[PDB]
Order: C-alpha cells, then structure tokens, then sequence
C-alpha cells in the first residue's frame, strides 16, 4: 500500500483539518472502525471520539450496545463522555451545560472535540426548542430565551435559521418581539377550484364569442 | 388619480407632504383636496388625519 | 483605484496561448496606473500574433496623452509565409500519399499554424469539411475540442454549443456512467466548462451555473479557456444570484465537488457562506468591495449588473421571509442604506416582485400582508361574469347585422 496508504492518509488529514460535510463523515466513520479492529489498546482516547462521533450521526443511539465498555467506563476517571450520551439522548440543555463547565482538562482542551461542540449544543437547542413550540400559537421571544437560556438575539437568530429551514412553521412579530405559529387550517381548495372554473369559463366564453365572423 | 390608487397598493399610511412628491402634486394641501374627492366620488378607501398630516389607506 | 494585490505574473502564469493578449489588452485599455509591470510584460512578450497596428495606435495614443520595425516585421512575415508554404507541401504530399493518418496529421498543423498567426475562419471552416474524413472516437473528440475552441475565440457561443451538445450525445451517451466519474483525461470537465461558459455569454445564469459546478479539480488547470480561480468565481456569483436556498444548500454548501474549488476564492466561500447564514450587511460590503476587481474581468464584466442586482434583490426578499412586521430601522442598517433608500427599493419591489407586504411609513415599519381567498375569488368571478355579459350582447348585435347585411359601400 504505497501509494493507496499515502492517498488515504492525506485524505484523512484534510478530512480532519478542514471536515467536508458528508465524505469526511464517511472518512471518519471508516477509520474508526479501522483503528477499532486494528487499535485495541487505543480505545482509552479512541472511545471518546467514538460517542462524539454517535452524536454527531444520532441515528445508531447505541453506544451502550458493547457490555464490554461498561466495566471499563464505570471508572469515574472517565465518565464525561457517557454523561454527555445520556443528555444529549434525554434533550436537556441545563444538564449539558452544567457537565461541560463542570468537567475539567478532558474536553475542552481538545481541539478535535472543540471544533465540533458547537453543532452538539446546537442541535439540543433546536429540538427542544421545536418541542416547545408545539401548543402554543403566540408565544414571547423573553419566554424561549428564559427556557433556552440563550440572549434574545441569539433566539431570535435560530428562529429565523429554523423558519428559513422549514422546521418551524410560524412568523416572528419583531415590532412586539414574540412570534405566532399558524395552526388555523382554512378550505383553501374550494376556491382554488372556483378560480379554475372561473378561468376557463372565461377563456371557453372568449373562443365560443370569436367563433362568429 | 390613477396614481394615487397606485400609491395605495404598497403603503398603508403615508405623509401628505411625502405623498404630494411621488403623484407630482406640489402641495400637501392639494393632496388632500385631491385625497378628499377621491374618497367623496368612491374611488379609494382612505383616510385623512390632520394633526398628523397624513393618509391611511384601508382597502378593505 | 491602486490595487497592489493584483499579481500580474501569477495572472499571466494562469493563462496560455492567445486568449493572453486579449485578457491583457482589455485590463490594459480598462485600468490605468499598470505603468511599470504592463511596460516590462509587454516588452518581455508583445512580440506573438504578428499584429502590431492597432498596438502601435493604442500606445501612440497614450504617449500622446501623457514604432514600426520595417525589418523585424519582414523576416516575421518571411517566415511564416515560408512555413505556411511548407505546410502546404506536406499537405500535398500527404493527401498524394493517401493516408488517413498523414491527412490528419496535417490539418492539425494546419489548425496549430492559423492559431498560431490569427486567421480562424478558414481554420474552422477546413475542420467542418475534414470532420467527414475523421472516423475514430478519439480524432472526432479532439477534432470537436479544436472546433470549439476556435469559435470561443471567435465569440459564437450559439453556434458551438450545438457542437458542445453533439460531443456529449455522440460517444455512447455520455460515456453512459460517465467514467467512474470522469477517466483520468480531463474531457467532459472541458465539455461542460465551455458549455457554462456559452452559457454565461448567452446570459442563462442557472443554466451557467449548472454546468460549471460539475467541473473537477482533477482537471487541473486549462490555459487555453478560463482559470480554476475563474471558473470558481463564475458558478459561486451565478449561483448566487440564482439559485434558491434548497439548491444552494444542496449543490454548493453541501457538495464535496466545490470546495476545495472555493478554496482558491476565500472571499467568494465567504460571500456565500454569509449569504448563506444571513449576514447580509458584511456579505454586500465583501461584495462591494470585490467588485471593482471583477469589474476587469473579460467574460463577466457586462453581467456584472445584473449578477449584483439579482444578488440584493434575493437578499432583500430573503431578509423579509421569516417575518410578519419587520422593523425599517434594522432593514436599513442591515443592508448598508438609508430608511428613505430602502422605502424606494421597498415599494419598487412590492409592486411587481415576490415580497407581499405594505409599508406604514408613520412608524417606518413593513408588515405582511395576508390576502383572503374568498373576498378575491368573489371579485374575479363578478368581474368574469360581467364581461360575459357584454361580450354576449355585443355579439347578438353582431348577428343582428351580419344577418341584414350591413356593411359600407366604397361610394
């Protein structure tokens, strides 16, 4: 492996400097199964990565598959990572926050887990915002602030990024700083058919007034 | 007038002075009269304020 | 306008062939205060085409404002007549000889020599007739790649993109697959950049757009058509300008294909990065501020309007998606203009475009305006009704008369 080893390693490098959406996903997906067949005594540092990377794709939601890892992992010098699996699979913000400022000289000095937190406190603010949202149809900006404990600017950005998205249905109201979600469905269709009709009544009336000459 | 109903299909409330310089009409006072006959003779749905100075158009 | 980021050599080392002097002679007589690296690039390398009439005009000119070489210009003229001239004896020979291979051979010097002095119709109109004699995949390609290069340069875009189409069609349906992606020659790369840009030329932005986000890296760099830096500029501002939010999330932001061909234009992935995630105020700065430099460009430059105009018009549509009753005060400072400025631009697109919304200029706020089915659905049907009727009756009147004969007489 010559040249297919150097090929793949610089792809990887890259892949891990810069992270192109999808295909460093699967890059990365495919060297950690590699160096998980291949690197048994590396997973003390590789298990970490591993549950970073089951957030990230939050479509496996089974760290805990492996009996193996729990003996190991109920050792209290490493449990960071599984109290963050646990509450980001529960959907709660103030349990993250409070462990990721509380845990110390294991996260946060890791680059390759800093550049990629932002999307993981991200994603739990949008769920639990999208669930927040459901009952009410007028509800205050100050509210979500208060609930998500972010600034009301920032709630006022992911509102638009979400609506922008098409995964919040609603309208922000700035001059009142609230936003109103629009669940009163009207029969839309019955005038949508009366102005078909309309149209080619008028046009069938045109062309049966132009046949005469 | 054409104009003027023109002015109504993207403003809800304008300024008298404002208006009589987009209808080319000099004078917020000729606007109004302008204004006043319009919604006399039917042809817009408006309204004039004069401590303000200004129209509100309503079209509906 | 003092630009001193505009490296000339690396301008000069990312072209080849003719399309130098054209590229230079239009940054030149469309941007002063080039004195010293125009002088020394000139001096180093006017000597090519053979053509130093409307030269010595233009450089006249400017001396005034602010020659002829009888013997250099002869033996240039002896020699390429003399190499013209030997050109047609091998042609000769060979076409006695009779062999495909030899014939071939020969008009491709022949289409090498017209590049090389600037005659490109008889060379065109010579490749049109030997396409006949050429019957192999590969001589058809490259005899399909000379025919569109030259008319590039001859500026019908029209014209070749039949070409473009019928070399895409004719090799087994696009290579059916495509190659695993393209083969390890850069072909369909070529195929598709000049067929955006003719698209480009024949201001279909989307169509441009498509086509030159599909081109590969793997191409390396073409010194004969556009720059990578080029080609990437073209499909970031046409997509842009045109594409919509799903598609530019899926073909630009997304895409594991332009990239790292953004990585050569730092600041257009920055442009459509904040395009992207709504910081409008520093993307039309960035953009503002970029376009005095694509302002030199030679196939961009007469777009440069509209590619902008669209650009702000979908920001400013954009900007007023999410909301029901926006504040003029943020709009205005947000898109780098004036409250009366933004009420023009404002009104200007509420009366044609897609914003729906009504100004309230009391309080310089824009709200949404919903519009009722059932009030306008009665309205249209009243109105369809009514000129029903007068149609009816007018033309009952009309059989009235066309059944008594009426009409007028000449006296």
């Amino acid at each position: 492996p010559l040249i297919m080893g150097v090929i793949r390693e610089c792809g990887g490098k890259m892949h891990l400097r810069e992270g192109e959406f999808e295909k460093a996903h699967t890059d990365f997906f495919e060297a950690f199964k590699n160096y998980d067949e291949s690197g048994s005594p590396r997973r003390t540092t590789c298990l970490k990565y591993l549950v970073l990377a089951n957030m990230l794709m939050k479509s496996g939601i089974n760290p805990f598959d492996s009996q193996e890892a729990k003996p190991y992992k109920n050792d209290p010098e490493i449990l960071a990572m599984t109290n963050l699996v646990s509450a980001y699979q529960n959907n709660d913000i103030t349990e993250f926050e409070k462990i990721l400022k509380t845990n110390h000289s294991n996260i946060m000095d890791d680059p390759f887990i800093r550049e990629h937190i932002e999307e993981l406190l991200r994603n739990i603010r949008t769920q639990v915002l999208i669930k927040l949202i459901k009952p009410y149809t007028r509800i205050h900006i100050p509210f979500i602030s208060k609930e998500l404990n972010i600034d009301v600017a920032d709630v006022e950005s992911l509102l638009v990024q979400c609506i922008l998205d098409n995964t919040i249905h609603g309208r922000i109201d700035q001059v009142n700083q609230l936003l109103e979600l629009d669940h009163q469905k009207r029969g839309g269709a019955r005038y949508t058919a009366l102005d078909k009709w309309t149209n080619q009544l008028n046009s069938l009336n045109q062309a049966v007034v132009s046949k005469l000459a | 007038k054409k104009n003027i109903q023109r002015l109504t299909k993207t403003f809800l409330t304008l300024s008298l002075q404002d208006m009589a310089s987009r209808v080319q009409l000099s004078g917020p006072q000729e606007a109004e009269k302008y204004v006043l006959h319009m919604i006399e003779d039917g042809e817009i749905f408006a309204s004039i304020n004069q401590k303000d100075g200004m129209v509100s158009f309503h079209d509906n | 306008v003092e630009n001193p980021s505009l490296d000339l050599e690396q301008y000069a080392a990312s072209y080849s062939g003719l399309m130098r002097i054209e590229r230079l002679q239009f940054i030149a007589d469309h941007c002063p205060t080039l004195r010293v690296e125009a002088l020394k690039m000139a001096l180093s390398f006017v000597q090519r085409t053979f053509n130093v009439d409307m030269y010595e005009e233009i450089h006249r000119k400017l001396s005034e404002a602010t020659a002829l070489d009888t013997a250099w210009v002869e033996a240039t003229r002896k020699k390429a007549l003399l190499k013209l001239e030997k050109l047609d004896t091998d042609l000769k020979n060979y076409k006695g000889n009779s062999i495909k291979e030899s014939i071939r051979r020969g008009h491709d010097d022949l289409g090498d020599h017209y590049l090389d002095c600037g005659d490109l119709s008889n060379a065109l109109k010579c490749y049109s007739r030997a396409r006949d004699y050429c019957t192999s995949a590969k001589h058809v390609i490259n005899m399909c790649l000379n025919v569109i290069k030259v008319s590039v340069y001859l500026q019908n875009w029209s014209h070749v993109l039949s070409y473009v189409s019928k070399a895409e069609s004719t090799p087994e349906i696009a290579e059916q697959r495509g190659e695993r992606d393209s083969q390890t020659q850069a072909i369909l790369t070529k195929l598709k950049c000049a067929a955006g840009l003719a698209e480009l030329a024949a201001r279909k932005y989307k169509q441009a757009a498509k086509c030159l986000l599909l081109a590969s890296f793997d191409h390396c760099d073409f010194p004969e058509l556009l720059s990578p830096s080029n080609v990437a500029i073209y499909g970031g501002l046409c997509a842009l300008a045109t594409f919509d939010r799903q598609e530019l999330q899926r073909n630009v932001i997304s895409s594991s294909s332009f990239k790292l061909f953004l990585e050569l234009e730092p600041q257009v992935r920055d442009i459509i990065f904040k395009f992207y995630e709504s910081k409008y105020a520093s993307c039309l700065k960035m953009l503002d501020e970029m376009k005095d430099n694509l302002l030199l460009d030679m196939y961009l430059a007469p777009h440069v309007r509209t590619l902008y105009t669209q650009i702000r018009n979908r920001a400013l549509i954009q900007y007023f998606s999410p909301y029901v009753s926006a504040d003029m005060h943020r709009m205005a400072a947000a898109f780098n203009t004036t409250v009366a400025a933004l009420e023009d631009e404002l009104t200007q697109l509420i009366l044609e475009g897609l914003i729906s919304a009504r100004v309230d200029s009391h309080s310089k706020i824009l709200y949404a305006r919903d519009v009722d089915q059932r009030s306008t659905t009665f309205e249209k049907s009243l109105l369809m009704g009514k000129e029903f009727q007068r149609r009816a009756k007018a033309m009952m009147l009309r059989a009235a008369v066309l059944r008594n004969q009426i009409h007028v007489k000449s006296p």
